[PDB]
């Protein structure tokens, strides 16, 4: 859900309290999905935000 | 279930700036690149917009595009509105390892007021009647507008079954042509008096009469 | 300049197998992306498949999942497409798409394509009727000529006159639907009436689904 | 092709104001009235919003709605976020002599941390094997959380085919219970050494071993 | 206050006919709008039909166009719904909807409904296996008892022990889906091991679609 907040201009919990990008960003953003590797059958609880 | 929503017939205007809106519903279209494609009906398509802001080499700068994130829609704007060929346009995005295409947006519109219709009849020959099949075609052409009715008249009673008529088609004469087919049997062909096929137009009625005697 | 040539269709078959090949030239075959795109006649565009520059990864839409396969080779610069268990929906025009960097930049490449139509229950033989109007007056649409095609499935029919020697004045009426959903059409050519016996007229009818080519002489009654 | 687009899981928050967006694509939803409906899973649905601005008698004032004609979206706002039962909501409009409904928007989340699992085995009896069928059930109960994997081990090679496992169910002990069924044949039952069924949990692994000798 | 009572389902049939009736009271039947609404189990809501206060105008969704019919009468205050040539998607629960002014104000009315499922597969009796663990140690989940139900279709099965004489300690595991889409479950009861020979343990299994009532004694091996 919070992938479009990575782009500059947008606002949100992640975009303003954890990671903010400048309005003159001249780079690239790479995103992919990995559910089985990052989570076991019981779920992952070592991630903080 | 990613899809893209766009209208089907817009930009029907002469020579000013109009916009075309492409929007999605399942996800945000601003996450990935979206492009605009055009196709010529009857030949290969081309591309007017790639990379959501750029144009191919040789493509005129009249076209312009923009992205809004408030309504999550893609806008394609055409400035010149020249004598460009009629076409329809599509909207393409990419969700995950798959491609989605738009529905399509048609764009087509950027001496004698009365024409005499030419009517011709082809009665069955000896080759037809020996195969237990008689065909009588009621051909009409060069009429304007293409709103005509074709009916067949027998000796004493109009027929209803066995008459098939197709829609008029655009020929290379700035006119329309239509055809009607009738299937009958040889026993009634010789038992009648005079066959007739009549066509009706706006304030016009042309009737033809033939005889079975050959 | 990049030339794309497609020739894989031209016949009908219900639920069988058909192989389509696209020929490409003018660019390196083993460095970019290619795809396959089809569209229905009179409908919009839709995506079919895509393939990596080495053929390691291939993907399809959920409608054609389970069936369909794509193969490639960089030695002779060609693409192969195999379809099995076809349906009536598959009447479409197929273009071999070529990419630039990936599935995000765009397609930007479309060949002329090949017309592909599918009909079930095979077909039957057309019935050609080259009518000869020996007695007809002037001031009419057709002076003296006639050819009729009836009882055929499906569209289209290649209609020619005298093996394509003449092409001026040829008017082919569109097909009509009858009470049994049956197609029928006629083609007329304006020729002088003085050449009825001094010039030979042969009406050429070709049907690709029926693989029938019948040539008939027009003789006056 | 009028249809209404709304998310499937939103408002997973405790006790503040959150809005839910319903939008359409084929036409403007502001032309006709749009309503908000709620359904109780396992029983009859009710209605929270009718006439796009009003609520039925007895419905609390916490719910409210609004219309944004710019974004072509309908907003439903809930204020209190009380202990209301788990439910999902739909969006309804009217285009022409037909009714269209929304996809659905689920809204659910508004003494010993470790329990020893009890595992029991039921080997086939003489009654089973004379009917040319052998059943071996691998029963587990009293585990928390209910995220376990059930596997079967033969004498020298784990099996892959013939093992079926159901989802855990809530019993009257504040715990979960699951069952696994295995179908084998008598010729391999006597050709093995020791059957084993293993269950893995959070840092725990219970192994049991039996013998065909009875 | 309004009663809405629906009882029109409870049986499986492929491609036949079924009649559903909704009973209503507490209001005038011939002044308002009524409709019919269905939903799939675990899926979203969808609209089926609507009817005018005199039955002059009726409309349907294009999925069920051609089939389906609705009739009404104001004398006995009831709704009748008939559908024919059913398909596997028709597993749904149906509520008789009631309007106030038209198709714009809202539905606001939904009965409890009747569960309607279709299944071309026929019913079949449950193979009961009352396992007797004569030799088993203590400190386990089940001391000594077992009854197994396998190879039955469809849900549910009424499971009883000793004709319902005892109910304490009865635990019935939920049904499991096999590789062939088949149901199987077991029920266990905690009883002392000293009563294996001094108490008759007998397992009652009832299946309503299959109308099979099989009653089997448990004997130690």
């Amino acid at each position: 859900d919070e992938v479009r907040q990575i782009a500059p201009g947008q606002t949100g919990k992640i975009a303003d309290y954890n990671y903010k990008l400048p309005d003159d960003f001249t780079g690239c953003v790479i995103a992919w999905n990995s559910n089985n590797l990052d989570s076991k059958v019981g779920g992952n609880y070592n991630y903080l935000y | 279930n990613f899809m893209l929503t766009q209208p089907h017939s817009v930009s029907e205007s002469p020579g000013k700036t109009v916009t075309i809106s492409c929007t999605g519903s399942s996800g945000s279209i601003a996450s990935n690149y979206v492009q605009w494609y055009q196709q010529r009906p009857g030949s290969a398509p081309t591309t007017v917009i790639y990379e959501d802001n750029q144009r191919p080499s040789g493509v005129p700068d009249r076209f312009s595009g923009s992205i809004d994130s408030s309504s999550n829609s893609a806008s394609l704007t055409i400035s010149g509105l020249k004598t460009e060929d009629e076409a329809d346009y599509y909207c393409q995005s990419y969700d995950s390892s798959n491609w989605v295409f738009g529905g399509g947006t048609q764009l087509t519109v950027l001496g004698q007021p009365k024409a005499a219709p030419s009517v011709t009849l082809f009665p069955p020959s000896s080759e037809e009647l020996q195969a237990n099949k008689a065909t009588l075609v009621c051909l009409i052409s060069d009429f304007y507008p293409g709103a005509v009715t074709v009916a067949w008249k027998a000796d004493s009673s109009p027929v209803k079954a066995g008459v098939e008529t197709t829609t008029p088609s655009k020929q290379s004469n700035n006119k329309y042509a239509a055809s009607s087919y009738l299937s009958l049997t040889p026993e009634q062909w010789k038992s009648h008096r005079s066959y007739s096929c009549q066509v009706t137009h706006e304030g016009s009625t042309v009737e033809k009469t033939v005889a079975p005697t050959e | 300049e990049v030339q794309l040539v497609e020739s894989g269709g031209g016949l009908v078959q219900p639920g069988g197998s058909l192989r389509l090949s696209c020929a490409a030239s003018g660019f390196t075959f083993s460095s970019y992306w290619m795809s396959w795109v089809r569209q229905a006649p009179g409908k919009g565009l839709e995506w079919v498949a895509n393939i990596k520059q080495d053929g390691s990864e291939k993907y399809y839409v959920d409608s054609v999942k389970g069936r369909f396969t794509i193969s490639r080779d960089n030695a002779k610069n060609s693409l192969y497409l195999q379809m099995n268990s076809l349906r009536a929906e598959d009447t479409a025009v197929y273009y071999c798409a070529r990419g630039q960097l990936g599935p995000w930049v765009g397609v930007d490449y479309w060949g002329q394509g090949t017309l592909v139509t599918v009909s079930s229950a095979s077909t039957k033989g057309p019935s050609v009727f080259p009518l000869a109007p020996s007695s007809k007056s002037t001031s009419g649409g057709t002076a003296a000529l006639g050819c009729l095609v009836k009882d055929y499935f499906p569209e289209p029919v290649t209609v020619s006159w005298n093996s394509g020697a003449l092409t001026s004045g040829v008017h082919t009426f569109p097909a009509v639907l009858q009470s049994s959903g049956l197609y029928s059409l006629s083609s007329v050519v304006t020729v002088p009436s003085s050449s009825l016996g001094t010039q030979t007229y042969i009406c050429n009818v070709n049907h690709k689904p029926s693989n029938t080519k019948v040539d008939k002489k027009v003789e006056p009654k």
